[PDB]
RNA sequence: GGGGAGUGAAAUAGAACCUGAAACCGUAUGCGUACAAGCAGUGGGAGCCUACUUGUUAGGUGACUGCGUACCUUUUGUAU
């Protein structure tokens, strides 16, 4: 049945969204920290 | 006719036929319960107290029902620090009825 | 009991409360006299509503005009017309032109 | 083995039919097939494609309002979506071995659950839906998938108007139809066709 | 697939405002002031579950001291007299006996005196 | 502009017309407030009113009383 089968446990993850809520863990910042070059749009250190 | 029985680490002012809510104990509904931890027994004006405990005195009770009462909320909020946490709780209890004070 | 409404009246809601509370709970015999000599604009509108309410009881029912007592009077707020008014140094401010809904209710009890 | 309705075993290969059922592989195969059938037809509008919004509404300082740079900004009402999506393809790369292994896995559960009905031959004489309905009433099947070595014209013109019956081919079947339909109707000409295609 | 959030936010706003009812002024009818009144109320509710045991303990001690001073002892000496033996009656069921069962409280106090402590 | 009478299944579908919430503004009944000082709540709690199955049960008020200087961001640090 198409209504029954699923993937194996651990094969699929949920793509955690930064910036939603505060219990999610990535709230209000998205894992960027605080002021600095690596906290803003296009904040890419050159390789 | 009033006694002082220790049930759940605390004691209560128990009379002959009073309903009482007590913390949950491993026993089914309707079964009889005996308390051998009575601390003072009084009957009219004749009052006696236990040396560590009153000897020979018993209080017979039976379980009326079980359940959970009065859901309370827990909020651990920290101002200005980006932290808040919520939790619920319902403590179990056991309504008992008192039959006689031995 | 019977009621009468005036949905859409030029006078604003706040100004008409001070006349409504003056007659809420009186007899129609002196309610018409208080508004017949009141100095406010709301008195003319409210007496026109009250006489229509009395006429409704007289015609649609067999209630005499003597036993009627004005029971419930409340003035709500209706649509407000928005228009601008020029002011100093180029700034223009918005002016609301308010209205009200007057509901006079008389009872023969 | 696959007992045909004419009371004759056939002795299929045991690698295709009668194998371990790895459900994760089947889930991946059906997800990839169902995503590949989707046409990507979506076009929102960024802040660059919305008409207008060229100049600053007001000065940087001295106005008292918030710092606005263009009318057509995502924060503004009539502005464009901040992450407007151009049309794109939805196609997952499924390996040729992986696709065939999913067929071999699902065809085993079709035998185990007795969803697979094998017949000596299924063919209609003239195009007529009620004739095919009567033909299927002989087997007592409803909402059946008909798989044949070659889709005849008469058989194809029939069953299009029929509600729950669909006709496919061995090189036209998919992982989705084999699981969706309640019963699968194969022919002895088709079970041999799967031998060289799957194993 | 556009999702409009005008039906699920109302449920949460009404849920907060239901708990925030009975408060003065804007605290029970505007969401942005009601949420603070709920968070602060929950914090006070959490702290007062701890403080309740302290406040009742302080009241029972005060009542037992008042009941004992009428008999001829002090609370500090009364607890010592009880602890020379093991009478093991809690403050909750000593303040109840101090008020209602005055004869039983006197019968406890005389035995505490007899303990000589 | 209303009160009737009629149409319609339904006019609180009456044209400013399906549903029609929130801010906002009123009218009714219950309770508390004019000797009492502050993030307006929380723990306790008298009296009153409504409800019952007639109160070691239910709901609304909360006199009084201990603690208690809102949320977000920036910070070594904020009621600030
Ligand atoms: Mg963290
Ligand atoms: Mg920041
Ligand atoms: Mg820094
Ligand atoms: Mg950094
Ligand atoms: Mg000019
Ligand atoms: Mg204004
Ligand atoms: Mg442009
Ligand atoms: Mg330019
Ligand atoms: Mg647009
Ligand atoms: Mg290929
Ligand atoms: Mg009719
Ligand atoms: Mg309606
Ligand atoms: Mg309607
Ligand atoms: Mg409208
Ligand atoms: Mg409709
Ligand atoms: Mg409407
Ligand atoms: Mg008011
Ligand atoms: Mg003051
Ligand atoms: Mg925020
Ligand atoms: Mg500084």
């Amino acid at each position: 049945q198409l209504n029954d089968l699923r993937s194996a446990p651990g094969a699929r993850r949920e793509k955690h969204r930064p910036g939603r809520g505060i219990g999610s863990g990535l709230g209000k910042t998205g894992g960027r920290g605080h002021k600095g070059l690596t906290s803003r749009s296009g904040g890419k250190v050159a390789p | 006719m009033y006694a002082v029985i220790v049930t759940g680490g605390k004691q209560h002012k128990v009379t002959e036929g009073e309903f009482l809510k007590v913390e949950k104990l491993d026993v089914a509904t309707g079964e009889a319960i005996d308390f051998d931890r009575v601390l003072l027994v009084a009957n009219g004006e004749d009052v006696k107290i236990g040396l560590p405990v009153v000897e020979g005195a018993k209080v017979t009770a039976e379980v009326v029902s079980h359940g959970r009462h009065d859901k309370v909320r827990i909020i651990k909020f920290r101002r200005r620090k980006h932290h808040m946490k919520r939790q619920g709780h319902r403590q179990w209890f056991t309504e008992i009825k008192i039959t006689g004070i031995q | 009991e019977v009621a009468a409404k005036l949905s859409g009246a030029r006078i604003s809601a706040q100004k008409a409360r001070l006349v409504a509370d003056q007659i809420r709970g009186k007899k129609v015999g002196e309610a018409l006299n208080l508004l017949a000599f009141s100095s406010k604009k709301a008195a003319e509108i409210m007496k026109k509503v009250l006489e229509s309410a009395v006429a409704n009881a007289e015609h649609n029912e067999g209630a005499d005009v003597d036993d009627l007592k004005v029971s419930t009077v409340f003035v709500n707020e209706g649509r407000s017309l928005k228009r601008i008014m020029p002011r100093a140094k180029g700034r223009a401010d918005r002016i609301v032109k308010r209205s009200c809904h007057i509901t006079v209710k008389v009872a023969d009890k | 083995q696959l007992n045909v309705n004419g009371a004759q075993a056939i002795e299929v290969s045991e690698r295709t039919f009668g194998g371990e059922f790895n459900e994760t592989l089947v889930h991946q195969a059906v997800v990839a097939y169902m995503a590949g059938g989707r046409q990507g037809s979506k076009a929102q509008k960024t802040r660059s494609e919305v008409s207008g919004g060229g100049k600053k509404p007001w000065r940087q300082k001295g106005t008292g309002r918030a710092r606005a740079g263009t009318i057509r900004s995502p924060i503004w009402r009539g502005g464009g979506t901040t992450f407007a999506a151009k049309p794109r393809s939805h196609e997952q790369k499924l390996n040729k071995k992986m696709y065939r292994a999913a067929l071999r896995s699902i065809l085993a559960e079709l035998v185990r659950l007795d969803r697979l009905v094998v017949v000596a031959d299924f063919a209609v004489d003239a195009p007529k839906t009620k004739g095919l309905v009567a033909k299927l009433d002989t087997l007592g099947l409803k909402d059946v998938l008909i798989v044949t070595d070659g889709v005849d014209e008469n058989l194809y013109l029939a069953a299009r108007n029929l509600a729950h019956v669909d006709v496919r081919d061995v090189q036209g079947s998919d992982p989705v139809s084999l699981i969706a339909y309640d019963k699968v109707l194969v022919t002895v000409s088709a079970v041999k066709k799967f031998e060289e295609l799957l194993g | 697939a556009r999702v409009k959030r005008g039906v699920i936010a109302r449920r949460r706003h009404k849920k907060i405002l239901k708990l925030a009812k009975g408060y003065y002024g804007a605290r029970s009818r505007v969401f942005r002031v009601a949420k603070q009144a709920v968070i602060k109320a929950g914090q006070y509710a959490y702290r007062d579950r701890r403080q309740r045991k302290r406040q009742f303990r302080a009241l029972w001690i005060a009542r037992i001291n008042a009941g004992a001073r009428q008999n001829g002892l002090s609370y500090s000496r009364l607890i010592a007299g009880l602890k020379k033996a093991a009478i093991e009656i809690d403050r909750k069921v000593l303040a109840d006996l101090a008020v209602n069962e005055k004869a039983a409280f006197t019968a406890i106090v005389e035995k505490a005196k007899a303990s000589l402590a």
